[PDB]
RNA sequence: GUCCGAACCCACUUCAGUUGAAAAUGGAGGGGAUGAGUUGUGGAUAGGGGUGAAAGGCCAAUCAAACACCGUGAUAGCUGG
RNA sequence: CCCUAAACCGACACUGGUGGAUAGGUAGAGUAUACCGAGGCGAUCGAGUGAAUCGUGGUGAAGGAACUCGGCAAAAUGCCC
RNA sequence: GUAGCGAAAUUCCUUGUCGGGUAAGUUCCGACCUGCACGAAUGGAGUAACGAUUUCCCUACUGUCUCCACCAUGAACUCGG
RNA sequence: CUCGAUGUCGGCUCGUCGCAUCCUGGGGCUGGAGUCGGUCCCAAGGGUUGGGCUGUUCGCCCAUUAAAGCGGCACGCGAGCUGGGUUCAGAACGUCGUGAGACAGUUCGGUCCCUAUCCGCUGCGCGCGGAGGAAUCUUGAGAAGGGCUGUCUUUAGUACGAGAGGACCGAGACGGACUGACCUCUGGUGUGCCAGUUGUUCUGCCAAGAGCAUGGCUGGUUGGCUACGUCGGGUUGUGAUAACCGCUGAAAGCAUCUAAGCGGGAAGCACGCUUCAAGAUAAGGGUUCCCACAGGAGUGUUCCUGGUAAGGUCCCCGAGAGAUGAUCGGGUUGAUAGGCCAGACGUGGACGCAUCGUAAGGUGUGGAGCUGACUGGUACUAAUAGACCGAGGACUUUCA
């Protein structure tokens, strides 16, 4: 099949506006010495650590 | 399960050796015949000395299916060859002898003569 | 252990078997490995099965582990270091932690690592 | 759950002898004949045991009048009066389905401890 | 308008029994557990007669304040589920009353209602029994096609209600006239002769048979 | 100008492709496979002509008369503007 | 320097076409096929996910051409003595 | 219009008629001749062997079908380019 | 009307509609002994088979069936399939033509494509609204599905009939087809599990194994999915009616089913059964929870910002869910998954050792070892840590 007619501006924009992305949320690193933003349930790219203020196990050597 | 074009062997001594199911009696659109079901058959092969000729349309009752048969008590019965027994149009065998084992489902108040002539009812 | 339900890694179940076995071998070789989320979570059960089998050291057990792995050096590592490291552990010999994503294809990445500290 | 199993224990029996596929077995099956009832013996070879609690069932193959007849019995069925073991076979398979296409000397089973 | 007895339970699975005619009967095992009357609906205040039953084990940290207040007014401990039974004898039910599987005897016919197992997006050949096309004889990439879906310039449209592919399963299904095999109330177990909708662990509503029996 | 069967040559059936991987192919089978075989290099035949185990086939990816340029801004009671 | 090609002929870094030479081991009659050697590659978007559906393979109770324009496709058969 | 052949790759009527095959055969095969409109090098009638030719039958064999189910995959589907 | 293209036969698939009804339901007249029939009405709820021949439609035939209805929808349906027929180029036969060629004569052979924009339709979400914000359970305006039928037994050899023959109205049992759910049973599957085994390469070798050859090939096989499987379903009924049968009864001193009125009367109509359903913007109802925040402008406060309550989402572990969204469960106050431990299922006797045999191998130790989904335990691993959204006494009017 082929598009019979050129789609109107209103309809094209109605469909196109739904092509979007949500913002990444980010969470503050539990390490007091780092305090950076990292993905939830993900090792902090700055400190390379994971876990609550206590645990704090190293995950990434960075 | 016996359907149209299924070829069966004969447990009678009528001289017929092989039947071809032309129809399964019991209602329209019915697919299969099981132990104790009546079918319309044609005689594909018969003994030269006998009272049944090849190409004759007869009625038979199915005994000794290969597929399986469930029973209300949860057991199953299974044979190794699809067999059938010809009838005289009134529920009685055409032959005077029955060959091989016969299913118990024939003794559901219906085929008393066949069960009586059965060498073994399993 | 349990099969993978969905489509297999590497475009073929045979290749998935190879991938999981090699990935477990590399995990045992290096202690830790960064191997994306799905591969790590799929290799965890096999790796823990192997470690549990290696927790008790017999010749028959070593041959059974060598059925997998197939690098006797890694078998020696598993039966000498990793095995005795988990004398008191009742399972859970490995852990998986997410790292981020790959820039090239947005693969969610994670590191799976054998437990290092002694339970006692 | 184990609730299913404890319910099944009410239906399971205890007088089942120990046997394997490959063993010769006589099953004393109860047959209803109108007002009458009878005990008919089905003698044959156990070719399969599909296990599991009260769902356990076993298949017996008999050679009668040049035709093979296979009967599948739930091991805890109340229609079975009892089970007798004649021979203990020496087989290598859990399911003896190959015996379906074998007759004569090729269809006979070695005895246990031979 | 009809007087219905009812109880709530969980599908534990199936097994098999032998009845007194030595017949093998498939039985579904329903943990027809204790249900409590959380709320009674009357024509004066609600406009119809029905009894709301509870049933279910719930964690104290997973019950919210509105639910906790509802159960506190009912005077009972919180339950996970809440299902109503449209009965014309709702009045005879007092708030917080105890209901157990022994509400059904050894040979009552019942109707069992549950949500069927899901199948995802199913094809026409599966969710409607469509006979597709042949496997050979030149069939061109349409072996499981739905065939035609209408006529021509008249009506130049697809009629409403045509059966096509879609998501099948996860829906309210009531299976009727199942004869209860046994009830053991001291542990809340019901053995019902038949197969009931839903996966193991689903919620089931067991009501008196609407059509009484066969 | 035997037989079976790879390479090689072919193109019978089927499926896929059919804005293709490909302006004719791919997968699975299939015919010939010491012969009227197949193939490399160079050469010869040219447009009312060539060549053709002959289908109007082929003659530089559309041949009941190639292509290019010229007569030429051919002509068209026809269609469009 | 490429050269049974990503460098040539195909508009492409194109599942096509392209003449010749060398061409080991085991199973095998074999240059078929399977796994390997000398040697060379991992293929030029990926990561996931049990949707329908299409393509490509696999298996199947009982029946066995009732399919269909037609046994189309598939299955069976298959080698040596 | 002879030999020979004929409802034929030719027969309109036509599913001619009879016979065989099938439980049922507008096709088939053997006959009849009433050859619309066979016929003797545009050859007549036959013919072992040969045929990816056309047609009918038997057997074996099977997802062709009764009646589909399930498995794995390249697309489809979600995310990044 | 369409030639700057409206693809032309039959089958397949999917239906939908009409009734000029094939079956099943009801009724008149005949009748007709009964049994059956045939005919004029009602009635479209459901059902209406499989094959042989032919490209066929048609038609004939075989075997059934309660019956094998007739028609419309571009002679429904080729951006759904089929290409056998038709209607291209090849060739042959007959006939016609001097010939090139022709033939609603025949014969063999013979290319199509389309990633769906709009409406339509099957599903599934996001948003906003439902005059505060929420959580749960609901009413049903309205919508959809479902509606088939046989045989036998009994009434009863009763009624009827000269006999032979053989009922109505009821009662019971067992089926076919269709269909919903489902996996306990049976069957199938099986890229997991166990086992055997061929070729070959490899782990130095023995021993024990690994890769590849379709999972190399075979024998099995739990879970899941499924039908060929097992459970259930159609109904028992209610109301108003069709044809029709009536009661009372005139106009018309009688009569008349009708003019006043009342009653019977079908699988059809509407309910009964099942399912969806308040976007039913008419946005419903019950029960429960949270609460009169803060700061600005302001012009009756208005309205815009900001932090919250009840509550919810994101994120993570999952499956009873699933294309993705969604749905449901769990998230340390925790059994959600994996692992671990035990069991069951499955396979069928591991390695090692002993012993027997020249050897391939046999026996024992030992229902061994291995082992997924199923079951029960167990925080060992991961469900860290956190953010974000979300009312304000909630517009106005009148009542009480
Ligand atoms: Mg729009
Ligand atoms: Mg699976
Ligand atoms: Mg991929
Ligand atoms: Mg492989
Ligand atoms: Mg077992
Ligand atoms: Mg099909
Ligand atoms: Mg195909
Ligand atoms: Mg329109
Ligand atoms: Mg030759
Ligand atoms: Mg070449
Ligand atoms: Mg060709
Ligand atoms: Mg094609
Ligand atoms: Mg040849
Ligand atoms: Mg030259
Ligand atoms: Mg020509
Ligand atoms: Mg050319
Ligand atoms: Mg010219
Ligand atoms: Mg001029
Ligand atoms: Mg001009
Ligand atoms: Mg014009
Ligand atoms: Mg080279
Ligand atoms: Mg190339
Ligand atoms: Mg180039
Ligand atoms: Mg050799
Ligand atoms: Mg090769
Ligand atoms: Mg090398
Ligand atoms: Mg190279
Ligand atoms: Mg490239
Ligand atoms: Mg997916
Ligand atoms: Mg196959
Ligand atoms: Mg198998
Ligand atoms: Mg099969
Ligand atoms: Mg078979
Ligand atoms: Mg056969
Ligand atoms: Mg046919
Ligand atoms: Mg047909
Ligand atoms: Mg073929
Ligand atoms: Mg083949
Ligand atoms: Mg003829
Ligand atoms: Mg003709
Ligand atoms: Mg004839
Ligand atoms: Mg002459
Ligand atoms: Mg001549
Ligand atoms: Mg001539
Ligand atoms: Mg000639
Ligand atoms: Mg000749
Ligand atoms: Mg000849
Ligand atoms: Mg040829
Ligand atoms: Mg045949
Ligand atoms: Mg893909
Ligand atoms: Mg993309
Ligand atoms: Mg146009
Ligand atoms: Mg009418
Ligand atoms: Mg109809
Ligand atoms: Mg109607
Ligand atoms: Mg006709
Ligand atoms: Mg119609
Ligand atoms: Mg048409
Ligand atoms: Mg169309
Ligand atoms: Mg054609
Ligand atoms: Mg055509
Ligand atoms: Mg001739
Ligand atoms: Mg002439
Ligand atoms: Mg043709
Ligand atoms: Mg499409
Ligand atoms: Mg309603
Ligand atoms: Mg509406
Ligand atoms: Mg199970
Ligand atoms: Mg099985
Ligand atoms: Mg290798
Ligand atoms: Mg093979
Ligand atoms: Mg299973
Ligand atoms: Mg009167
Ligand atoms: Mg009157
Ligand atoms: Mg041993
Ligand atoms: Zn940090």
């Amino acid at each position: 099949a082929v598009p019979k007619r050129k789609m109107s501006r209103s309809n094209t924009r109605h469909r196109r506006s739904q092509w979007k992305t949500v913002a990444t949320k980010l969470v503050t690193c539990a390490n007091p010495a780092c305090g950076e933003k990292h993905l939830p349930h993900t090792a902090c790219p700055s400190c390379g650590g994971y876990g609550p203020r206590g645990d704090r196990r190293q995950v990434v050597e960075a | 399960m016996i359907q149209q074009e299924t070829r069966l062997k004969v447990a009678d001594n009528t001289g017929a050796k092989e039947l071809l199911c032309i129809r399964v009696l019991g209602g329209s659109k019915r697919r299969y015949a099981y132990l104790g079901d009546t079918i319309v058959c044609t005689v594909k092969d018969a003994i030269p000395g006998g009272n049944v000729k090849k190409g004759e349309v007869v009625k038979a009752v199915v005994v000794r299916t290969v597929k399986s048969h469930r029973r209300p008590d949860g057991s199953y019965i299974k044979f190794d060859e699809n067999a059938a027994v010809l009838l005289k149009g009134d529920g009685e065998p055409r032959g005077t002898r029955i060959f091989g084992p016969i299913a118990r489902e024939l003794r559901e108040k219906k085929f008393m003569r066949i069960v009586s002539l059965a060498p073994e009812v399993i | 252990p349990k099969p993978t339900k969905g489509p297999r890694l590497g475009g073929s179940p045979a290749h998935e078997r190879i991938i999981l076995r090699n990935l477990a071998s590399q995990l045992f070789e290096h202690g830790r490995v960064v191997t994306t989320v799905t591969k790590a979570k799929r290799v965890r059960p096999l790796a823990e099965k192997l470690i549990n089998r290696a927790k008790t050291d017999t010749v028959a057990n070593r041959r059974f582990v060598n059925r997998t792995i197939t690098d006797r050096g890694i078998v020696h590592i598993l039966f000498t270091e990793i095995g005795p490291r988990m004398e008191g552990r009742d399972g859970g010999y490995t852990r998986v932690t997410r790292i981020g994503i790959r820039k090239g294809d947005n693969a969610p990445m994670a590191v799976i690592e054998v437990i290092s500290d002694k339970v006692a | 759950s184990n609730i299913i199993d404890e319910i099944d224990k009410a239906s399971m029996r205890d007088d089942i002898p120990e046997f394997r596929p490959g063993d010769s077995v006589k099953v004393h099956v109860k047959v209803v004949e109108g007002s009458r009832t009878r005990v008919q013996v089905f003698s044959g070879i156990v070719i399969s045991r599909t296990g599991g609690g009260v769902q356990e069932s076993f298949t017996v193959r008999k050679l009668s009048f040049g035709t093979g007849v296979e009967r599948t019995f739930p091991l805890h069925s109340p229609i079975i009066d009892k089970i007798e073991v004649d021979r203990h076979g020496a087989v290598r398979r859990a399911k003896l389905y190959y015996l379906r296409g074998r007759r004569g000397k090729a269809a006979k089973i070695k005895e246990r401890g031979s | 308008e009809r007087t219905v007895k009812g109880v709530l339970g969980t599908k534990l699975g199936m097994t098999q029994l032998w009845d007194e005619h030595n017949r093998l009967v498939p039985v579904t095992v329903i943990q027809a557990g204790p249900c409590v009357v959380t709320q009674v609906r009357t024509p004066e205040t609600d406009g119809y007669s029905a009894v709301q039953l509870g049933y279910g084990a719930v964690k104290a940290k997973n019950v919210t304040k509105p639910e906790a207040g509802h159960f506190e007014k009912a005077g009972v401990t919180p339950r996970r589920h809440l299902v109503e039974l449209r009965t014309a004898d709702a009045s005879e039910y007092t708030l917080g009353q105890e209901i157990a599987a022994d509400v059904f005897s050894e040979s009552d016919f019942v109707d069992v209602t549950g949500t069927s197992k899901g199948k995802g997006t199913a094809g026409v050949m599966k969710r409607h029994g469509f006979g597709g096309l042949r496997a050979t004889h030149g069939v061109h990439r349409k072996h499981r096609s739905p065939g035609s879906i209408g006529g021509c310039s008249t009506p130049g449209k697809v009629i409403k209600g045509l059966r096509m592919a879609g998501r099948m399963g996860v829906e309210r299904v009531t299976v009727q006239n199942l004869q209860v095999h046994s009830v053991d109330a001291e542990r809340g177990i019901m053995l019902v002769r038949g197969a009931v909708p839903g996966p193991k662990g689903s919620l089931l509503v067991v009501r008196s048979a609407a059509k009484k029996a066969a």
